[PDB]
């Protein structure tokens, strides 16, 4: 497809998950989606695993160009050992420009089986004669 | 489809890929998209930096009848070749450096 005018590219900042739900001995990754409710995923990202942790620290950065108005992004807390250890989703739109602070989203079950506890870090900014046909 | 994308460059061999970066300044960053020849379901990037040459198989995979593509063995996924292009051209993730500059088809 051609360039869309409309997209903008916001920067994701993964920076750490809170008092996840005997040992405790999780190893948590976060599963960032960039998706469009009426046509699926777009794009899916793992951050990096981090052993044996109920309040990791990824401080991993992501930078997507999405539709602000319509794309979303789902944010999926996994026990590498996957095991759901919570959600975050979120629209794309109001987001500030680009310091600004990040938020301590509260991590959501997804069935009544799940339990989950703490929440997930974020921190969300958008930033500032032919062609020959191809074999 | 990429098959409009200025990026795309289709059915050219490795060779011939390679033969393009060269030719148009082997610059860092400098990249194309075409088709595998191993695989009739998958492309490759064929991305310059440091004066290297590197390829890097892009293969399907399919999640609940549409198909997805990764070049990092399901860690990034994609719903089609524009998603992966505009992803790599803002994070690194696997590559060497970011994609910057498209190689110009050749006829």
């Amino acid at each position: 497809e051609l360039h869309n005018d409309d997209t903008r590219v916001v920067r994701v900042k993964v920076i750490a998950g809170i008092g996840l739900a005997i040992l405790g001995a999780s190893d948590p990754y976060v599963r960032v989606t960039l998706y469009d409710p009426m046509s699926g995923i777009l794009t899916s990202v793992q951050t990096k695993t981090i052993k044996k942790s109920l309040n990791p620290k990824w401080n991993e950065e992501i930078l997507f160009r999405v539709l602000p108005q319509r794309h979303r992004i789902l944010f999926e807390v996994f026990d590498e050992n996957d095991d759901f250890l919570g959600q975050v989703d979120v629209p794309l739109y109001p987001l500030p420009t680009e310091p600004y602070t990040f938020k301590d989203f509260v991590l959501h079950p997804r069935s009544h089986k799940s339990r989950v506890k703490g929440y997930l870090r974020l921190k969300m900014t958008y930033l500032p004669t032919h062609l020959p046909h191809p074999p | 489809i990429h098959r409009t994308q200025h990026w795309f460059h289709g059915r050219i061999s490795r060779e011939e890929s390679h033969r393009i970066i060269k030719q148009q300044g082997l610059v860092d960053g400098l990249f194309l998209l075409r088709d595998s020849q191993s695989n009739p379901k998958a492309f490759v990037l064929t991305l310059c930096h440091h004066q290297k040459i590197k390829n890097f198989q892009i293969l399907p995979c399919e999640d609940d009848g549409q198909t997805f593509f990764s070049l990092d063995d399901g860690n990034t996924k994609f719903s089609d070749l524009i998603q992966l292009v505009d992803f790599y051209q803002l994070n690194k993730g696997v590559l060497p450096c970011k994609l910057k500059h498209h190689c110009i088809r050749v006829a």
